[PDB]
RNA sequence: GGGCCACGGAAACCGCGCGCGGUGAUCAAUGAGCCGCGUUCGCUCCCGUGGCCCACAA
RNA sequence: GAGCGUGCGGUUU
């Protein structure tokens, strides 16, 4: 039950001395609402029926928003997380559309097959799969429960695989044939069913209670800082004197690191983040983390990506 | 039990209710569904209205009751939908009813909404 | 619809108590939803008394 | 020149799907069928216009 | 304009 997403990070320390100054930035729970939104992801619980964009878009005329960006587009039918990026964070999708996904799946075989047989054979899914032509990888499969011809598991893929037609070939692989009566995702990346998960209804009301009746809490609640749609990647923690720097599109040389994720490689999407956890922007990395922990000149990420405005850090250089 | 369910009620009240409905099917009118029975509320033309005590998800019928205070109408619970869906005329689970007009189920209505004036 | 989940325990299951808990089950799938939200004010009064004054 | 940011790389009819209003049904009342009306997100490359910086973090 | 994410399809300069 391990996804990439899941791996474990090791943080290793470069510069034990740097400290942020707390006049400077926002800090995710130290956010005025408004900009809370503006920089904001919505962990949607998205319901049965609709399309993907059509939800979006009644989430746009609701919450009166000008941009919002869901990731991977779930089918009408289909039903579970949808993360929704808003307004000036809607490019962290970009960190999602590629990771792994789960979904719990209910497939109906066509005839009687053995609960041994059924397990077996799903047991031999896991691993590389073609599809149209392409190829996708199952990470687990997991059977939860059979009922007869009904059956009840959890998958996780890489992103882009298609449930539907797996559940096609598993009816094959078994004889009998077979079809799927129900799909919901329950993670997509660092979006998980947790308390976060807020669905359509919930959604739209704290919105009124906040907007109508002055509530905030509920409607804080449901809006995640971009800062989560990130949790999955490597990053690499910057100095103060180094974040105005990134905003205004400089790479980011050595000297400006204080402390970085273990294990990561040249080439790697990587984010970067201030010490006060706030995410500045998305980076390639050019050094591997061991290269940038000895090193003490160089480009160690080239910047892409920036989220951070350019007026939240004084312009130290 | 639910958060929509806002109060108490006992296996003979909530059994005078199943037949009250079971009455008012024939020697009178009634609606099922909760879109026919939101409908009548918002018309004015529900005497009584039945909810059931096991409708998953909530939202299917959170609404009735506030809505049944504003516009002044009493409104009771029953054990099972399935049930009330039998006691109506379908063969289908009906998850709530109105009683737009008694008929033959005066005086047993009556009983009914001066008895869940004090739950309130 | 079919795929239920503990409301406790978070567990996927097509039975009506969680095989694991042994809490009752709810339909997995969230209410579906509407952008006229026709009972949207009556609702959220509901919803009020939840939460809290 | 380079990196980064903003905007642009189509609009209008129509359809399946979904829903709302009205109606309300012989295992879909958590809504049939009939009618009417709604209703579709973004990201990455690349290209063009404009803006901000050129910053090894001292 | 070429790709991505399971979702869009057909008309007209
Ligand atoms: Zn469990």
């Amino acid at each position: 039950r391990i996804l990439p997403a899941d791996i474990k990070r090791e943080v290793l320390i470069k510069d034990e001395n740097a400290e942020t100054n707390p006049d400077w930035g926002f800090p995710p729970e130290k956010r005025p609402i408004e900009m809370h939104i503006q920089f904001g992801v919505i962990n949607l619980d998205k319901p049965p029926g609709p399309t993907s964009h059509e939800v979006v878009a009644w989430i746009k005329k609701i919450l009166n928003l000008e941009k919002a960006g869901h990731g991977g587009t779930l089918d009408p039918k289909v039903s579970g997380v949808l993360p929704v990026a808003l307004e000036k964070a809607t490019r962290v999708v970009q960190a999602l559309l590629p990771a792994g996904k789960e979904y719990v799946a209910l497939m109906h075989l066509h005839g009687d097959v053995p609960e041994d047989k059924i397990i077996q054979v799903m047991k031999e899914f896991e691993g590389e799969i073609i599809q149209r032509l392409r190829t996708r990888k199952v990470y687990y499969i997991e059977v939860l429960e059979i009922e007869g011809r009904d059956v009840l598991f959890r998958v996780g893929v890489e992103a882009g695989t298609y449930i539907r037609s797996l559940i096609h070939h598993i009816g094959l692989a078994l004889g009998v044939g077979a079809h799927m009566s129900e799909l919901r995702r329950t993670r997509s990346g660092p979006f998980k069913e947790d308390e976060t998960l807020i669905t359509l209804h919930d959604l739209v009301d704290y919105y009124y209670f906040w907007k109508e009746d002055g509530i905030e809490e509920y409607f804080r609640k449901a809006i995640q800082p971009m800062e989560k749609a990130v949790e999955h990647l490597p990053k690499v923690w910057i100095k103060d004197s180094a974040v105005a720097a990134v905003t205004h599109g400089a790479d980011l040389a050595v000297p400006g690191i204080a402390k970085l994720h273990a294990g990561i490689k040249r080439g790697d999407l990587v984010a970067i983040m201030t010490l006060k956890d706030e995410l500045v922007a998305l980076g390639k990395a050019m050094m591997t983390s061991q290269e940038m922990l000895e090193k003490t000149k160089g480009i160690a990420v080239d910047v892409e990506k920036v989220f951070m405005p350019r007026d939240w850090y004084p312009k130290l250089w | 039990k639910p958060s929509y369910v806002k109060f108490e009620v006992p296996k003979e009240l909530a059994e005078k209710a199943l037949q009250a409905v079971e009455i008012a099917r024939d020697t009178g009118k009634i609606r099922k569904g909760t879109n026919e029975t939101t409908k009548a509320v918002e018309r004015g033309q529900a005497k009584l209205v039945i909810i059931a005590e096991d409708v998953d998800p909530e939202e299917i019928v959170a609404h009735l009751p506030p809505l049944c205070e504003e516009k002044e109408i009493p409104y009771i619970y029953v054990p099972s939908k399935k049930e009330l869906g039998a006691a109506a005329g379908i063969e289908v689970a009906a998850a709530s009813v109105a009683i737009i007009e008694p008929g033959k189920a005066r005086d047993l209505v009556e009983e009914i909404a001066m008895k869940v004036k004090e739950l309130m | 619809f079919r795929i239920r989940k503990c409301p406790k325990c978070g567990r996927y299951t097509l039975k009506e108590v969680c095989p694991v808990c042994g809490e009752k089950t709810k339909v997995a799938h969230p209410p579906r939803f509407s952008p006229e939200d026709p009972y949207g004010e009556y609702r959220r009064r509901w919803k009020r008394e939840v939460l809290g004054i």
